[PDB]
Formats: C-alpha cells, sequence, structure tokens
C-alpha cells in the first residue's frame, strides 16, 4: 500500500468512472433509436396477431426452440435468465432441437447441451435489425433445419416491461397444418387454389423472429444501459473511499519521512 | 533511512560476496548462498529488499496469493 499503488489505482479507476458514463450515455443513444423498431415491430405484429385472436389457432399434441439474444455481453442478468428459461422449458423436451441466435447464449447452452444445438445464427447485434435479416433467417430454418415438420415451434425473447424491468417470454409459432385445424378457421374465407396457410406459416415465422430481434435488442440494451449506470455509481463510490485511503497514505508518508529527517537531527556530536 | 543504519547496505555486500565459485587454481571450491528475505505485506519498496536485490544474483519471490489457489510452493 504505497502511495504510487494508490494513485495508480485512483487513476485506473477514474478512467473507469469516465468510461462507465460514457457507455451509459451510447447506450442510452442506441435505446431512443431502437425504440423505433421496437414500435414498428409491434404496431405491425399486432396486425397479424390479431387474425390469430380471432381465429383461434390453439395447437395440441420433436420441437424447436429458437432463442434471441446478443453476440457481446455486459447486459448484465440477461444472458443466464433467457438459458434459465430455456432450462425450464427444455427438461420437459429434452430431445427437441435448439437453434440460437447470438454468440453468448450458444456459449451458454453448448456448454451444458452440446447434443441440441443444430444450427447458431451470429452477427446480429451491431444495429437494430431490419426485416431482411429477419427474413433471410426465417428462409434458413425452412431449406436447411426444415421445421415444417415441426409440430411445435416455440421463440425465446426478452421483453422489456418496463426501462428498469425486462423478461423472458415464450411466443408459439402455429404451423401451417395446425390452422387447418382451427376450430375459428372457417370463419375466414380462404381459397383452396391458393396454398394459403402454406405462406402465411412463413410470413409468421417472418414476422415473429423480426419483433423477437427488434425486442430482444431493445431489451438488451436497457438492461445495458442499467448495468452501466451501476458501474458508474460504484465507480463514483469506490473512488470515494480510496481518495481517503490517497489522503491518509500521503499524510502518513510525509510524517514517516519528516520523522527520520528529524530522528538524525538529534543524535548529533 | 527508516531508523536503519547507515551502511546496511554494506552489511549485506560483505556478507552476500563471500559466496563464490573459485578458479581451478585454487581448487574449484565453491560456496552458493541462500539469503531469505521476510517482507512486509507483498512488497519489494522496502530499504532491505531494495538493497539485497540489487546484490543477490536474481530472486524467487513467492507471493502468497499464488500459494492460496494450491500453486506449492
Amino acid at each position: 500500500a504505497t502511495l504510487k499503488e494508490v494513485e495508480m489505482r485512483l487513476k485506473s479507476i477514474k478512467n473507469i468512472e469516465k468510461i462507465t458514463k460514457t457507455m451509459k450515455i451510447v447506450a442510452s443513444t442506441r435505446l431512443s433509436k431502437a425504440e423505433k423498431a421496437k414500435i414498428s415491430a409491434k404496431k405491425m405484429d399486432e396486425a397479424e396477431q390479431l387474425f390469430y385472436k380471432n381465429a383461434e389457432t390453439k395447437n395440441l399434441d420433436k420441437e424447436l426452440i429458437v432463442a434471441i439474444t446478443s453476440d457481446k455481453g455486459l447486459c448484465g442478468s440477461i444472458h443466464s435468465q433467457l438459458a434459465k428459461a430455456v432450462r425450464r422449458h427444455l427438461n420437459d423436451q429434452p430431445n427437441a432441437d435448439i437453434v440460437t441466435i447470438g454468440d453468448k447464449i450458444k456459449m451458454q447452452l453448448l456448454r451444458t447441451h452440446p447434443n441440441n444445438i443444430k444450427l447458431s445464427i451470429n452477427g446480429i447485434g451491431k444495429d437494430a435489425p431490419t426485416f431482411q435479416e429477419s427474413a433471410l433467417i426465417a428462409d434458413k430454418l425452412l431449406s436447411v433445419m426444415k421445421a415444417g415438420t415441426y409440430p411445435k415451434i416455440s421463440i425465446f425473447y426478452n421483453d422489456p416491461v418496463s426501462s428498469l424491468s425486462f423478461e423472458p417470454s415464450e411466443k408459439p409459432i402455429f404451423n401451417a397444418k395446425t390452422i387447418e385445424q382451427s376450430p375459428s378457421f372457417g370463419k375466414f374465407e380462404i381459397d383452396t387454389d391458393a396454398n394459403v396457410p402454406r405462406d402465411l406459416f412463413e410470413y409468421t415465422l417472418a414476422n415473429q423472429m423480426l419483433t423477437a430481434m427488434a425486442q430482444g435488442y431493445a431489451a438488451e440494451i436497457s438492461a445495458r444501459r442499467n448495468a452501466m449506470d451501476n458501474a458508474s455509481k460504484n465507480a463514483g463510490d469506490m473512488i470515494n473511499r480510496y481518495s481517503i485511503l490517497y489522503n491518509r497514505t500521503r499524510q502518513a508518508v510525509i510524517t514517516n519521512e519528516l520523522v527520520d529527517i528529524i530522528t538524525g537531527a538529534s543524535s548529533l556530536g | 533511512r527508516e531508523a536503519y543504519p547507515g551502511d546496511v547496505f554494506y552489511l549485506h555486500s560483505r556478507l552476500l560476496e563471500r559466496a563464490a565459485k573459485l578458479s581451478e587454481k585454487e581448487g574449484s571450491g565453491s560456496l552458493t548462498a541462500l539469503p531469505v528475505i521476510e517482507t512486509q505485506g507483498g512488497d519489494v519498496s522496502a530499504y532491505i529488499p531494495t538493497n539485497v536485490i540489487s546484490i543477490t544474483d536474481g530472486q524467487i519471490f513467492l507471493e502468497a496469493e499464488l500459494f492460496y489457489k494450491g500453486i506449492r510452493p
């Protein structure tokens, strides 16, 4: 506990306080950006889930689970919360396939279940995602993963209930075979000669994964903003401790060298 | 300094230079020294180790932090 060690650590933690403050501001700016994408996902998803409310498409009786998390880290209690929701839902169906979108939930689930994971999307969270990326992943699910055979499909996303609250959430995807089995299906005049469930299923997959991405993105950035806020506050507090240690070290050092200057000046001839 | 005497570096000098390998014409005898220093709280800035480290031909610095993670020694 020198003066030099304490001064160096005080300088490094003043840099950490300043850098976490800047990161909080930049994350707040991207959050004000991505609220637009969250609203544009939700106001559009209502215009297709309202149909599924009125056409009651309740499924009955080998499952696909898809999670939407980040490629980066440093957002706090998201990367293990949604993994734990995967764990609760996954002990029920241990033979179900998993396609993770995001690096961190991949390094979660590959550590605990390297047999389930069959596809992993990487390269997502650099921006608010658009329809092109989610639609392209929606094509990749029905080109190599063969989700049309799957009876039941669920998407796990991260739901920002408010700014300081969050939620892992399940969102089911009804397959096209289920839609004709819907008790409320024949109210809607649909064609037999146009394959409208066989395309509406893919469009449902597209917009539901788009809502999942443009909602988990805003959830990530809100929780990351809260984490950098706690980092800036704890950095301020521990600077208010180390400044007191710095001052006590400086005073003890000046006194504990003035003692051994004076001590020579009394033991003279 | 630190109320140590003025020549404690000279004290460690004429101890840790009496141990050296002789040449052949003296018979290739040898005395090899391992002084051991207790320090204060993981520190090398103190006046006794800063005298001795400048004298001795190296160091085997033995942090307790590495001891508690199983690295024995």
